[PDB]
RNA sequence: GGCCGCUCCAGAAGAGGGCCCCCUUGCCCGUUAUCGGGGGCUAGGCUCGAUGUCGGCC
């Protein structure tokens, strides 16, 4: 009955700006108070920005008053965020919720429903595609079990990559990391898997990455 | 000066049956004017309880949360399997509103030994100039693992990172990766490469090496 | 010394105000908005007063 669909986010440079939307549907603005929270990766919560439409009030956490706006348009029936002069600090997914307002409530209470937030990164990174390097099973096998191996997948921005083994014809034990920011503002990720010692001769193993930001597409084979 | 949210544990293991309990210190007195909040991974919160003890509508009996002070608890009566996510309180006595860390709620099952397995770097990366090597710790459990690096003996430090797969869909085990990033030079300068990993479920450290 | 006054300066000066704890808002209240009552600390810090070690005038 209810929705809250976000959207105007993406990847920007720092000192550049952006535009959220959060277009609600099934309540009316004026019957609420809108509020911005974000999470910035792997972190908790953390609210940003408020505005009740009915009255044009609004209010700012502390770290973004001066740069951030917060703003609604009724006749649209959506709220907005103007971002300006981002730092890399300011990357995080940004949530927007509602408080419905009731007549006998005297404050604001709690946040009662969500939309499903967008991603805002914040770095100076250029997107670039990704090199597949093969984790290679030892030439050491315990000989009569299982072996492991791998694709490493370095230096890519901005995520996500799509990994997968054979062209999808191989997804028992397949564990896919989740991806990590190096030191140089790029991602890193690994893939692997583990197959019979028995199947290393005589089954070939090549895995497929697939970065879209940079239209990008490997194959690589692992082999002793 | 904001009123911080305290929230513990940071995660805990239980299963479908068990009662659990979550609690969330506030920094000073709220009064009852704390909510509580679902998330399950990459998805929208969800309100819970508000007032600290209130179920707000959808929301089934089984959760419940009470006040001792301006200690906050929220409590599972009987769990559910779709009740692993993590939970948020937040505090809105005064503005600006706040959030504590979040309880992550995992699912507990028996403890399993990790399989390390270790992989030098591909010729093909050498050439660029970099050496990644990198060491797995395959389907183990719980999630606290330790993974050392020692080059020729010599202890690491600031030159590796981790990432950890979520629960797995099946088992409920971990899954953990530690790359140790060098240069190409520091590579060859050395002969010995040696992942060393403990865990609850190994009596003794587990060392996986190779030389070039 | 008289009369006036508070723009300034005093702190020699009340009352606002503020802070913390309790009561699920609990006399009446309440900005699309967090109060009231109770308990405890705040003084020269803000507003308003009062005052003179201040200012003016005859």
């Amino acid at each position: 009955e209810v929705q809250l669909v976000e959207s105007g986010g993406g990847l920007v440079q720092p000192g550049g700006s952006l535009r959220l939307s959060c277009a609600a549907s099934g309540f009316s603005l004026s019957s609420s108070s809108m509020h911005w929270v974000r999470q910035a990766p792997g972190k908790g919560l953390e609210w940003v920005a408020s505005i009740s439409p009915y009255s044009g009030s609004t209010s700012y956490a502390d770290s973004v008053k001066g740069r951030f706006t917060i703003s609604a348009d009724t006749s649209k029936n959506t709220a907005y965020l103007q971002m300006n002069s981002l730092r890399a600090e300011d990357t995080a997914v940004y949530y927007c919720a509602r408080t419905k307002y009731h007549y006998k409530n005297y404050y604001w209470w709690a946040l009662d429903y969500w939309g499903q937030g967008t991603l805002v990164t914040v770095s100076s990174a250029s997107t670039k595609g990704p090199s597949v390097f093969p984790l290679a099973p030892s030439s050491k096998s315990t000989s009569g079990g299982t072996a492991a191996l791998g694709c490493l997948v370095k230096d890519y921005f901005p995520e996500p990559v799509t990994v997968s083994w054979n062209s999808g014809a191989l997804t028992s034990g397949v564990h896919t990391f989740p991806a990590v920011l190096q030191s140089s503002g790029l991602y890193s990720l690994s893939s692997v898997v583990t197959v019979p010692s028995s199947s290393l001769g005589t089954q070939t193993y090549i895995c497929n990455v697939n970065h879209k930001p940079s239209n990008t597409k490997v194959d690589k084979k692992v082999e002793p | 000066s904001d009123i911080q949210m305290t929230q513990s544990p940071s995660s805990l293991s239980a299963s479908v049956g068990d009662r659990v309990t979550i609690t969330c210190r506030a920094s000073q007195s709220v009064y009852y004017s704390v909510a509580w909040y679902q998330q399950k991974p990459g998805k929208a919160p969800k309100l819970l309880i508000y007032s600290a003890s209130y179920l707000y509508s959808g929301v089934p009996s089984r959760f419940s949360g009470s006040r001792s002070g301006t200690d906050f608890t929220l409590t599972i009566s009987s769990l559910q399997p779709e009740d692993f996510a993590t939970y948020y309180c937040q505090q809105y006595r005064r503005r600006p509103i706040t959030f504590g860390q979040g309880t992550k709620v995992e699912i507990k099952r028996t403890v399993a030994a990790p399989s390390v397995f270790i992989f030098p770097p591909s010729d093909e990366q050498l050439k660029s100039g970099t050496a990644s090597v990198v060491c797995l710790l395959n389907n183990f459990y719980p999630r606290e693992a330790k993974v050392q690096w020692k080059v020729d003996n010599a202890l690491q430090s600031g030159n590796s990172q981790e990432s950890v797969t979520e629960q797995d869909s099946k088992d409920s085990t971990y899954s953990l990766s530690s790359t140790l990033t060098l240069s190409k030079a520091d590579y060859e300068k050395h002969k010995v490469y040696a992942c060393e990993v403990t865990h609850q479920g190994l009596s003794s450290p587990v060392t996986k090496s190779f030389n070039r």
